[PDB]
DNA sequence: AGCACAATTTAACACTTTTGTCAAGCGGCC
DNA sequence: GGCCGCTTGACAAAAGTGTTAAATTGTGCTATACT
């Protein structure tokens, strides 16, 4: 059949002897004084004691065996075990034992009623006296109470753990009853939580079977695995495993308990020489609480115990699942070069022959080149260096077949992408610059796992949408990625920053005077205005638009035409003023995709420089082509884009950063401030403190100032000699960093915290006074320290974020929501209470093609309910704002939609990438995750604020907030400065301490009170007071501001999707028919339980709020959780339960072996295709 | 903090013994088997079924009773007698624990934790204070003092970190190691292999005393410390898809065979399913006799190997 | 301190052999061995 | 630190026999 | 008459049963010292 569903939880011990059968005891010796493998005990081959001569009875047919001695045709020699499972039975018999039973009170305390002490009788110290027969001390009991002599000062009764068991059935009647009078226990507050947790776990119990057979009587191992043989190899030998030793930990005590109470032992001696027996269970679970170290009593490495390793943290379980091993790849080292922009790659041209080498040959079998396959196995190995014909061949296998290169670490969608491999020459794979913008790594010997897809249905499923080519152009964030990235900016930067070298400004009667004469000394092609225009009269370019400007690039070519943009009429489409140099950049874009006409209304002339605009033309120009002429442009801006700075060249020489020589005096009017604030101390004013920050602020200003200087210095007069200014404007350059280097910088902070007193001596032309540097440092040592501290903490958070957004994919086709969302057009600042245009940066890709959850009249024609209100429904929206039109444009977010278990059709407006809605597959759950997988390296650990919300953990000072909106209520008095709310009710009184302490009036739904400036008290409180109106929006809002901060390009509904995981929970009071009052059923699979039973109850609910980590510990599925940090309760409650898995699920497929629900394999494409005419034709009939 | 102190503080609550009640309670022992022994050969069983199966009685704790009762006008007082001496295995073997423990302080290192070694060295009470010699004046004091090392020197050989170590082993290994520290401690260096052999004596050369070395004695490795060491090599993933090919290669390569002789070759080298059959085996079935079915086996050797020099296919030997 | 470490057990060692035994073999230089003073301090330059 | 006795058990190796392979002889066919 | 093929006889090489020699356990038990 087919894979689907997967069961699990525990299994009664009758069960445990079912997949074991028989099969084990004996002592685990690994091997003997002679034949290391056999041992008749451990890992004994079943039925194979040195010649048993038979269980090959047990097999039908097959194969022969029956050998005698030796070995028959048995598994010992091939189909050994097969990697595939086989258990024991350990024997065992013993008093009773324990599954770990988690560290949660599960299968224990929680069925029963014990805690901090259920253990001293689980584990043979106590007595959990189970009988009645009226004690005489205190009354008889039905619990633990006999601690020792108490159990005797009688002489049932149980003091070892093995009552456990003997409470099975005891519970089991009673399990009817522990979920009836056991409920029977209403509010009265406090307990009802207790009743709660019992509730669960009893419930599960409640059916589908499950015994408490908790109580383990034995445990099951396996062999098969450890037991590694010899390895030599470089300067080492011997060898072995685990699983093993540890274990014999195990069955020798279980059989010395055997032989110790079949003879005569006394009670004491069994107590101590039994609870070391569970402690062996635990032992092979989890080593803790204790450990179990090697070598006794000396101490050394722990002990394995599927604790870390197998089942547990980073071991078996997260290698498995992602980091596996592909059988079909290579690394080696990055270089970059002219190869064709897109659609090709580098790749080896020997490696290559192995990646590619199964169809190679069999090419060559028709090929004539090899016979058969099998000696086309035996040419290149020997590395008898071929070179011939084969390199031909292997031509053909490599045409149209792409190969997946990827990036190390990985970050974000833009970390793996396909080319197609173009073998070179040497090793080094090289490839496209643009393409390392979405890696962020210098070429500096870097690796790039090249991974390659076999099957024929992985190539198209790859060259058709990982291609490079084509998601790569515009990715998700917000902003474009496949734009002309650094250095090819600069090439075309070259050729627009004006040529005024001031002449002057003469006059001419139309060109009879100074332009003869002038043209001999001063006054050149700059300024001078003449009759209306100026100098331009000078060469006069013809031509016309059928074939180019000649006269324009024909006299640039020779001695004429400075270039450079040097001013000059053209006649293109009409009378211009535009130089031949940008020109040239409008006619590069024009026969590259098509016609100037395109080109020609999009590129601007105003304001040209080629400055950070590069990303606006090609993003504009989508809508006007689609990838296949798109692609076109970005590898005509590649070979213009570096050939123009190539036969040009621009040097950085130390001189080249021209110093301000209008700067030395501005340091002195700021260091003869000095004695100014310093004579102040001599006469006794202004105390030391007040000094200090008063220097600072003098020094925090004139740095501006000089910059300010600099940058001037910089723009007016030389122009294009400060390169370090060409790439500060648009390129590849820092404003900040200039002023470091002619600058001064040297406002540096202590490294505890405290600005020093004397600056720094910057001016790198002239050495540090040797302490400048030192001082510096203390501040460049937290700019390293935190950016490499981004993989402590920060780089373990990502995965949280994975793992929430999981099964969210588009699907279905028009859902149907009312409620919608109003991004807000305007926010306030708490600075002053006025609103702001937002900056415009945050509406634009916080609309960016959505779905107009009404019509939006502003203006002229209206915007259609659930239009794909584009960049240009943007424009128009932002700058019809501020005439006061709109202030609210409806819009339809993720947020709004009965659909838990899936994302939701049309309502995710735009695909973010192609330009167009989001297509049937997508799923944005994990593009969820690649938006905020970028952010990460770029921030601040070193306090850390974005994953403070997400787990709603309560923030600094908690910033008390008024859960209520009563009236003004201010009172002040000595240390109580503390601000109450109420009105004509209750008066809450809130002890505010002594910080911000504002007035503020009229009562406040929450605001803040005026404590809470930032952060508010954590959302728990919120929608505790509010509901799940604030909670959705407040994040949206607030989390992006530390996003802000670093202006991130990632915005819209891409982190408004990942809200609805964590508040998509609900919980329950007075339910119908459906148990557990308290219970915490999610919001969809609800909805379901109050849609079809609507037809009849009431099921009211609440909506909970839960963290970012906490929705993983506890969802719909079991697969998933884990990982995180509580790889040990998962399995807890996930079994027992029936907890039966999901199915839509990418992990479940992934891991069980099934086909992905997203990608080509959604549910929503699985028809037929295959249609060549006459076929349809002939079924026509044929049916 | 180990679960051992738990043991500890049960083990030292309860007093030993004072002096006398050592032997008075010890001859309950002889005189039981012995009044138990009275209905052993009377009806026969063994003596030991009476005793085994009764004290299992004595420890009420946690049948043969019956016929117990029906005592005839002869019996009444064996009765008393065999339950006042069922005393015998009653508060004796409670105090000698203590007077133990402190003696497993010794072997903490060798095998088997100190909790592992207190079962092994207690239990040697079990089968000690049983065969006390209540005869001579010497009173039972320190002697199960060695009926516990000398059951933990059986014991940390026969359990420990190896795989099979028996009493010609571990003396023999520890003897090589005191004779390795031995001659360590009077020459300076380390002594190889050979240069141990004259410190033993006849039949230990350097090979024998490699082999003593060579098993084990606690290292079998650190089992895996820091999946340790990859290595493998058995289910082949290649071996496996060239072993079909192979396979399949052989079919083809069989093709320009007749019955009469590719067959055969299937009977005859084993090859249908595994019977190694021979020519008399291919003989009978194949109508003709031995020779000629033998001289077409040659003619394959040679119609099949002038099918390889011109046809590249040597190169599956190395696998 | 790693020596010192090291010679710890040494210490431990002799006490045990001072508490079998008297005249067999009870010598300093048998109660003295190159084994833990020694593999337990060359295990520091190897693995540390 | 461990030796023996016994007892008993485990392990392997060698024999005489049998089986398989090769060469020679006889018969049949051309 | 000759050549080829088939069958039988002889020789050589490698197994089932027998035979004996080497190792473990128990127990015995030893044994010695201390209380
Ligand atoms: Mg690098
Ligand atoms: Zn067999
Ligand atoms: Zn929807």
């Amino acid at each position: 059949k087919e894979v689907r569903k997967v069961r699990i939880a525990l299994a009664s011990p009758e069960k445990i002897r079912s997949w074991s059968y028989g099969e084990v005891e004996k002592p685990e010796t690994i091997n003997y004084r002679t034949l290391k493998p056999e041992r008749d005990g451990l890992f004994d081959e079943r039925i194979f004691g040195p010649i048993k001569d038979y269980e090959c009875a047990c097999g039908k047919y097959k194969r022969q065996r029956f050998e005698g001695k030796v070995c028959e045709r048995c598994g010992v020699e091939v189909t050994r075990s097969i990697v595939r499972r086989y258990r024991m039975g350990h024997i065992e018999l013993a008093t009773p034992a324990a599954h770990i039973w988690f560290v949660k009170d599960v299968p224990s305390k929680i069925g029963t009623l014990l805690d901090l002490s259920a253990t001293e009788l689980e584990q043979v110290l106590y007595f959990n006296k189970y009988i009645v027969l009226d004690p005489k001390g205190a009354v008889l009991d039905g619990v633990p109470v006999e601690k020792r002599q108490l159990l005797t000062d009688e002489e049932d009764a149980r003091m070892g753990a093995e009552a456990i068991q003997e409470l099975l059935k005891e519970l089991d009647l009673e399990k009817l009853e522990r979920e009836l009078l056991e409920e029977m226990k209403h509010p009265s507050r406090a307990r009802r939580a207790k009743a709660r947790k019992r509730l669960e776990v009893v419930r599960a119990f409640l059916d589908s079977g499950n015994r408490p057979e908790w109580m383990i009587l034995e445990a099951v191992p396996v062999l098969p695995p450890d037991l590694r043989p010899m390895v030599q190899v470089d300067g080492g030998r011997f060898a072995t495993s685990d699983l093993n030793d540890l274990y014999r930990r195990l069955i020798n005590r279980n059989n010395r308990l055997k032989k110790l109470l079949a003879q005569g032992a006394p009670e004491i001696i069994i107590r101590n020489e039994k609870r070391m027996l569970q402690e062996a269970v635990d032992a092979v679970i989890d080593n803790g609480r204790r450990g179990s170290p090697v070598t006794n009593p000396g101490s050394e490495r722990p002990l394995r115990s599927l604790t870390d390793i197998l089942s547990g943290k980073q071991g078996r379980f997260r290698q498995n699942l992602l980091g596996k091993r592909v059988d079909y790849s290579g690394r080696s080292v990055i270089v970059v070069g002219p190869q064709l922009k897109l659609h090709q790659c580098g790749l080896p041209k020997r490696m290559a022959l192995e990646l590619f080498k199964p169809f190679l040959l069999k090419k060559m079998e028709e090929k004539a080149f090899a016979p058969n396959v099998k000696a086309a196995r035996r040419m290149l190995e020997r590395q008898r260096d071929i070179k011939d014909e084969v390199w031909d061949a292997l031509e053909e296998v490599i045409h149209g077949k792409v190969v997946l290169l990827n990036r190390a670490p990985t970050l974000h969608r833009l970390g793996i992408q396909a080319f197609q491999p173009v073998l070179v020459e040497g090793q080094s794979i090289q490839l496209h610059p643009l393409v390392c913008e979405a890696f962020n790594a210098d070429f500096d010997g870097d690796q790039m796992a090249v991974h390659v897809p076999l099957s024929s249905f992985a190539q198209a499923e790859a060259r058709i949408q990982m291609l490079s080519a084509h998601n790569l152009l515009s990715p998700a964030s917000g902003e474009p990625l496949a734009k002309p990235s650094r250095d090819i900016i600069l090439g075309l930067y070259y050729i627009t920053q004006v040529r005024k070298e001031k002449k002057g400004a003469g006059m001419a009667f139309a060109t009879p005077e100074e332009a003869l004469a002038a043209y001999e000394r001063g006054e050149v092609a700059l300024n001078a205005p003449i009759v209306v225009a100026g100098r331009e009269t000078s060469v006069g370019r013809l031509k016309f638009v059928f074939a180019n400007p000649d006269e324009a690039l024909l006299a640039v070519a020779h001695g004429l035409l400075d270039l450079q943009d040097v001013v000059t009429v053209r006649y293109l489409g009409r009378r211009l003023e535009t130089s031949p140099g940008r020109i040239l950049f409008a006619r590069i874009v024009g026969e590259a995709v098509g016609d100037e006409k395109v080109a020609q209304e999009l590129i601007q002339m105003d304001v040209p420089q080629e400055k950070n605009s590069l990303k606006d033309l090609v993003y504009q120009a989508f809508l006007r082509l689609g990838m296949e002429k798109t692609a076109r442009l970005l590898d005509a801006l590649k070979y213009y884009g570096f050939t123009l700075s190539t036969t040009s060249g621009i040097t950085i020489g130390i001189d080249d950063a021209v110093i301000p020589e209008e700067k030395q005096r501005y340091l002195e009017e700021a260091d003869r401030k000095l004695r100014q604030i310093e004579q102040a101390y001599e006469m006794g004013f202004l105390t030391d403190r007040e000094r200090y920050d008063q220097v600072i602020q003098l020094w925090t200003e004139t740095t501006e100032k000089v910059t300010q200087a600099v940058f001037k210095n910089f723009e007016e007069n030389y122009p294009f000699n400060p390169l370090y200014v060409m790439a500060q404007s648009g390129a590849r350059g820092n404003p900040q960093q200039i002023r470091q280097l002619c600058g001064m910088r040297g406002l540096m902070q202590k490294p505890s915290g405290e600005t020093f007193e004397v600056p720094v001596r910057s001016s790198f032309r002239e050495g540090l006074t040797v302490l400048e540097y030192f001082i510096s440092s203390h501040g460049a040592r937290k700019g390293g320290a935190d950016t490499a501290l981004r993989t402590a903490d920060s780089g373990y958070l990502t995965r949280k974020l994975v793992d929430v957004a999981h099964e969210i994919v588009v699907r279905e086709a028009d859902c149907g929501t009312t409620n919608y969302i109003s991004v807000p057009l305007f926010q306030m600042d708490e600075v002053t209470r006025t609103l702001r245009l937002r900056k415009r940066s945050d509406i634009e890709s916080g609309l960016y093609g959505r779905v107009l959850a009404r019509e939006v009249e502003a203006l002229g024609r209206r915007l259609e309910e659930g239009r794909y209100l584009s960049l240009e429904d943007v424009h128009f929206l932002i700058k019809a704002a501020e005439a006061g039109e709109v202030r609210e444009v409806p819009v339809r977010s993720p947020l709004t939609c009965q659909t838990r278990y899936g994302v939701c059709q049309k309502c995710y407006g735009y695909d973010l990438s192609m330009a167009r809605p989001v297509s049937i597959g997508e799923a944005v759950g994990v593009v969820a995750a690649e938006s905020i997988g970028e952010p990460g390296t770029q921030l601040t650990m070193r306090t850390p604020r974005v994953i403070e919300l997400f787990e709603a953990r309560r923030p600094k000072a908690k910033a008390v907030i008024s859960e209520i909106d009563g009236v003004v209520r201010i009172e002040e008095g000595e240390d109580r400065l503390s601000v109450f709310v109420e009105s004509e009710g209750f008066s809450k009184e809130y002890k505010l301490p002594k910080d911000a302490r504002l007035l503020v009036k009229d009562g406040d739904y929450v605001e803040a009170g005026q404590p809470l400036t930032r952060g508010a008290i954590d959302p728990h409180q919120l929608l505790e007071a509010k509901g799940p109106e604030a909670v959705e929006r407040y994040l949206v809002d607030e989390i992006q501001k530390v996003y802000r901060a670093q202006g991130v390009k990632l915005h819209d509904k891409h982190i408004e999707i990942v809200v609805r995981q964590m508040l998509k929970y609900v919980e329950v009071t007075d339910p119908g028919d459906s148990r557990l009052l308290e219970g915490q059923v999610l919001e969809k699979w609800d909805v379901e339980a109050l849609n079809e039973r609507l037809i009849a109850v009431p099921v009211a609910w609440k909506p909970l709020l839960m963290g970012v980590t906490k929705s993983a510990l506890s969802t719909k599925s079991w697969l998933s959780a884990a990982s995180f940090q509580n790889t040990t309760h998962v399995l807890t409650e996930a079994a027992i339960a029936g907890k039966k898995d999901e199915l839509i699920g990418l992990k479940e497929n992934v891991i069980l072996g099934r086909l992905i629900p997203a990608g080509t394999g959604s549910d929503f494409v699985r028809f037929t295709q295959v249609v060549d005419q006459r076929t349809l034709k002939a079924i026509e009939e044929a049916r | 903090s180990d679960p051992v102190r738990q043991y500890l503080h049960e083990i030292g609550q309860v007093p030993l013994l004072t002096l006398e009640e050592e032997i008075d309670l010890a001859r309950k022992v002889e005189e039981g088997m012995e009044a138990i022994k009275k209905l052993s050969e009377a009806t026969g069983l063994d003596q030991e079924l009476i005793r085994e199966v009764v004290r299992a009685k004595i420890l009420g704790t946690a049948e043969v009773d019956g016929k117990l009762k029906s005592l005839p006008k002869e019996l009444k007082r064996y009765l008393h007698i065999a339950r006042e001496g069922e005393a015998a295995r009653q508060h004796l073997i409670e105090a000698n624990l203590r007077l133990v423990v402190s003696i497993a302080k010794k072997y903490t290192g060798r095998g088997l934790s100190f909790l592992d070694l207190i079962q092994e060295g207690n239990q040697g009470l079990i089968r000690a204070v049983e065969k006390f010699e209540y005869k001579r004046r010497f009173k039972f004091s320190t002697y199960a003092t060695w009926w516990i090392r000398q059951a933990i020197n059986r014991a940390i050989a026969d359990q420990a970190r190896t795989i099979r170590i028996p009493v010609h082993m571990v003396e023999t290994i520890n003897k090589l190691s005191r004779t390795a520290r031995q001659l360590q401690q009077e020459l300076g260096r380390e002594p190889s292999y050979e240069e141990i052999a004259e410190a033993m004596g006849p039949g230990w050369d350097a090979k024998r005393v490699e082999e003593t070395l060579k098993i084990a004695q606690e290292p079998v490795s650190l089992e895996t410390p820091i999946d340790f060491i990859p290595d493998e090599n058995l289910p082949s993933p290649v071996e496996a898809a060239a072993q079909s090919l192979l396979s399949e290669e052989l079919e083809k390569a069989l093709s320009k065979l007749s019955e009469r002789e590719a067959m055969v070759l299937k009977l005859r080298k084993g090859l249908i399913d595994g019977r190694e059959h021979t020519l008399e085996e291919v003989g009978a079935y194949f109508g003709v006799t031995r020779e000629r079915i033998r001289q077409i086996e040659n003619k394959a050797l040679r119609k099949l190997k002038y099918h390889e020099s011109r046809t590249r296919k040597l190169r599956d030997f190395l696998e | 301190d790693q020596f010192r470490v090291g010679l710890a057990r040494l210490a431990r060692g002799v006490r045990e052999r001072m508490v079998m035994g008297s005249p067999d073999t009870l010598t300093p230089a048998k109660l003295v061995n190159s084994r833990p003073l020694e593999a337990a301090l060359r295990e520091f330059f190897s693995r540390s």
